[PDB]
RNA sequence: GUUUGACCUCAAAUCAGGUAGGAGUACCCGCUGAAUAUCAAUAAGCGGAGGAAAAGAAACCAACCGGGAUUGC
RNA sequence: GUUCUUUGUAAAGUGCCUUCGAAGAGUCGAGUUGUUUGGAUGCAGCUCUAAGUGGGUGGUUCCAUCUAAAGCUAA
RNA sequence: AUGGUGAA
């Protein structure tokens, strides 16, 4: 409510939800995983 | 146990026989449209004294847990676990009787609507009692789409709307203790706190 | 050196940034004690007689830049809870405080970045993140610590860059201003809205396999951002992360 | 073992008609400082035709002052009085002036009722209600006087 | 008022009631120190009529004395050295024994504001005051100094001494009589 | 209630606001106190105050047609 | 003297009529033992322990005078 | 006699 200050001196890991199928860990990668990039349909899918 | 609780339950719940007794009394006779016996024809809900009119409007159900006094009777044991209101359909002209008599034991926009949906978001799915969370829309169409609702979306939507998944989705849909908590209990009991003629209060 | 207990308790670090530093959160505890009192008498008045950080953000925060190194994480907490025993009224307020956020920015449209991830939709002034309108499935007090701190923060920093009701019922600089600019868009159920139901159009958004206001889909934005190859039911780009 | 006198203490109300004694009295609490205060000053501001107040009497002094002139009905006594000479009279007095008493443990207890930390006594004189005051009076000799 | 029936079951000292009360209270102080802080008189009346109030600025002390400079005086002095920064205003009895006898005293503090602004209390705060047992000023050390009127007091009406003084010197006026 | 509160009691804090020692001592007050009557309620010793201290407004003095705080001559 | 304030159905006094009308307990007192007095008084360890038209001090049936067991107060 | 001094 009030200026305290005045004039003073003083990343994502490309977890898209449609990316490359490259990204996507195959299904027995992700036992030795034990988030992941995934594909789907669209946004609302 | 002492005996007063047993007799406060008794009286309690004789008391509240006779009122739900006399509510379906007036609701059968006026069924019969007989104005003639009874003090009120028409019927009335209170938000004020309102007009309860014909059309079957929708609104949200809240319950009130109480009066705790009052051991719940069969009939309205049978309506709460037909609703499955229990744990702490539309307004139609053969569904007010049966809401009426549930009355004391319970009470919108699209802004509240879709955040309930959407923060509640119940699912029966196979364990088979789970209904964890609104867990992935494509859930939706696998159990609900065959009735053209692809997300959950459709549902709000439906809802606020007269469509038909309003009636589809019934099949797939201070409160602490310690010395803190206990001076706000005291104070919403004041907001916490009925005749059989009188209108639904709300 | 003395170590992180000792020095709680005396109140690894040095003792001569810290010897000083010794100098109402211990006063409240006496307001426990005076409502068990109260409770005791059995008399509510005087428990309601009873009942009737700007100071560390300055020093953290000397300036309004410096809020921007701990902005992200504010921004995260407080988007995480507007989302989400906390109280309603936390939850009430910290909605209020992004949506305000966001009203402010779409006032200036201060935005550069955005990504659609898994985790949420990121996006980028600074970097912000909010996570999608859906209920999600540790000890709270360090959470709601965290979050009363950084609302008391936020609301310095909305404060300064104002400085510088139907509707509630039913809720040049960069390409992203340069372009899209009087585009109005119509979206579906998936600028007016469709959900408001319950055309000086150019555009429409739809995502559902069957349609009848161009049809383009909210991946050609985000790409621009970041209807040539967005049409209605065709597959969407790879949407590679800007960063 | 102790002189007769003694040990007439250490027989109290039971815990049902004293928790119903405590209840009724409740009801006449009288207005704290705060209360009074507030009051007061609105009275004041107003002004800038009145009922009798009810309320409990619970001075030691001012409740003797009552007793003897026949116009305490029920007298409330703390057991745990440390001068217990204080006490020690007033059953007897109450019972030869015919007004019955009873005997509550705590004077702690006795005194949080009346806004006070330690309270010795408690009389009513007054009252709103009076079918209720005449039935627990009846309950507490039944339970008490007939029987110790 | 209820101190008229206090006083007269006090009349009756030899009373079974007073008796239990009596050994079970010097019992009870048997387990504490010789002079402590009491919370509040065990003899209301006796306090009332003594001058004392229930206020800020007065204190009850209790202090137990050999049996066998009577044994108040003693009492009186032993709480005036330890509560130097308290004026002894008076004391009495309260109980006693085949071994200890026990007494209370009632002070008051002239340096708490209450005191000293209360116009009827506030005379103790003259200087004059000081130690009022230690010069035999309170009401045993008077008693015991034989001050009084009559036949019977006449050689210690007031001072013993300065009697003995007044009776030795030799006045001479200028104009010898 | 295999709990939570009212007090009461007892301890502690480099807590906030206060006071006490001791010095002087002719006079004052109290205690003690010598060289069975006499030096003697003196000498000496200890404790407690002020400019004065103590005492002081009678369970008094009197046996009168009564006087009416204490103190000094 | 000079100047502002009072106030609030506020506090006292005078004469009359009327209804009521409290009083310092291990204290007084007696006994004994130490102490003082030219006084036989008082002081002091301890057994007991008093009454309210009552109690203390004085004499020829008692009559005269006060109300102790709390305290303050300049000359 | 009163009060102190040092001295095994």
């Amino acid at each position: 409510q009030y200026d305290l200050w005045g004039d003073s001196t003083e990343p994502t890991n490309e977890e898209s939800y449609n990316p490359p199928e490259e990204y996507l860990l195959s299904p027995e990668e992700k036992e030795a995983w034990e988030f992941i990039p995934q594909k789907y349909s669209a946004l609302r899918k | 146990v002492r005996a007063e609780s047993i007799v406060a339950k008794t009286l309690a719940t004789s008391r509240e026989k006779e009122r739900i007794k006399r509510v379906s009394i007036l609701e059968d006779k006026k069924a019969k449209n007989e104005t003639q016996h009874i003090a009120s024809g028409k019927d009335f809900i209170l938000k004020e004294k309102t007009t309860y009119d014909g059309k079957p409007a929708l609104l949200f159900i809240v319950r009130v847990r109480g009066p705790l006094a009052v051991n719940i009777p069969n009939k309205a044991f049978k309506i709460l676990s037909l609703l499955r209101l229990v744990e702490t359909v539309k307004l139609t002209k053969n569904v007010y009787p049966l809401l009426k008599v549930i009355a004391p034991y319970v009470v919108p926009s699209l802004s509240s609507i879709r955040s309930l949906i959407q923060k509640r978001g119940r699912i029966i799915y196979k364990a088979e009692p789970h209904e964890i969370v609104l867990n992935d829309n494509n859930i939706v169409e696998e159990q609900l789409g065959d009735h053209g609702i692809i997300c959950v979306e459709d549902i709000i939507h439906e809802i606020a709307t007269m469509g038909e998944s309003f009636s589809v989705c019934n099949f797939f849909l201070v409160s602490g203790f310690g010395s803190l908590n206990r001076l706000r209990k005291i104070k919403q009991r004041e907001a916490e706190s009925n005749a059989a003629t009188a209108p639904v209060i709300e | 050196f003395i170590t992180r207990s000792q020095a709680v308790r005396k109140l690894f670090y040095y003792a001569k940034d810290i010897q000083y530093l010794m100098h109402k959160f211990r006063e409240h505890k006496t307001f426990a004690r005076k409502l068990t009192r109260a409770l005791g008498r059995g008399e509510v008045s005087s428990a309601k007689r009873l009942e009737e950080l700007d100071h560390i953000i300055k020093e953290r925060y000397p300036s309004f830049p410096d809020a921007i190194r701990d902005i992200d994480d504010a921004l995260n907490m407080l988007f995480l809870f507007s989302n989400l025993q906390v109280s309603s009224k936390i939850i009430n307020d910290a909605q209020k405080i992004c949506n305000q956020w966001l009203a402010y920015v779409a006032k200036e449209r201060l935005v550069r970045k955005v990504f659609v991830s898994i985790k949420g939709v990121y996006y980028q002034a600074v970097r912000w993140l909010v996570p999608f309108k859906f209920p999600e499935n540790v000890d709270f007090r360090i959470m709601l610590t965290f979050l009363e701190f950084y609302s008391t923060l936020l609301h310095f920093v909305l404060y300064k860059l104002y400085t510088d009701l139907k509707k509630d019922k039913i809720i040049y600089d960069s390409p992203v201003a340069s372009l899209f600019s009087a585009f109005v868009f119509y979206v579906s159920r998936e600028v007016i809205s469709e959900a408001a139901m319950d055309s000086k159009v150019t555009h429409q958004i739809v995502d559902r396999p069957v349609l009848k206001r161009t049809y383009i889909q909210p991946q050609w934005i985000f790409d621009c951002i970041n209807a040539n190859k967005y049409l209605p039911g065709e597959a969407l780009p790879p949407h590679l992360s800007p960063w | 073992k102790v002189p007769p006198t003694i040990a007439q203490f250490q027989y109290t109300l039971d815990r049902n008609t004293a928790a119903e004694t405590f209840k009724l009295f409740n009801k006449y609490r009288p207005e704290t400082a705060a209360e009074k205060k507030e009051r007061l000053t609105k009275e004041a501001a107003a002004v800038a035709a009145s009922p009798k107040p009810y309320a409990v009497k619970y001075g030691l002094n001012h409740v003797v002052a009552l007793i003897e002139n026949k116009k305490a009905k029920l007298v409330l006594i703390a057991n745990d009085v440390d001068p217990i000479e204080l006490v020690v009279f007033l059953p007897a007095l109450c019972k030869k002036m015919g007004v019955p008493y009873a005997i509550v443990k705590g004077k702690a207890r006795l005194g949080t009722l009346v806004n006070q930390k330690t309270s010795a006594v408690a009389a009513l004189t007054e009252v709103r209600d009076e079918a209720a005051l005449a039935k627990l009076v009846s309950t507490i000799d039944a339970n008490f006087a007939d029987k110790y | 008022g209820a101190y008229k029936y206090l006083e007269e079951l006090q009349r009756k000292k030899q009373s079974d009631v007073l008796r239990f009360l009596q050994r079970v209270r010097v019992w009870e102080y048997r387990q504490k120190n010789v002079i402590h802080r009491a919370a509040r008189p065990t003899r209301p009346d006796k306090a009332r009529r003594l001058g004392y109030k229930a206020k800020q600025g007065f204190v009850i002390y209790r202090v137990r004395v050999r049996r066998g400079r009577s044994l108040r005086a003693t009492a009186e002095e032993r709480v005036g050295r330890r509560a130097a920064n308290l004026r002894v205003l008076n004391s009495y009895w309260v109980n006693q024994d085949s071994t200890y006898k026990y007494f209370e005293v009632i002070l008051v503090d002239p340096q708490h504001k209450a005191i000293r602004r209360d116009a009827r209390y506030n005379w103790i705060c003259d200087p004059v005051h000081k130690h009022r047992e230690a010069r035999g000023l309170t009401a045993t050390g008077k008693k015991s100094r034989g001050i009084n009127k009559g036949h019977k007091f006449n050689n210690t009406k007031a001072g013993r001494r300065k009697t003995w003084k007044r009776q030795n010197t030799l006045s001479l006026w200028r104009y010898r009589k």
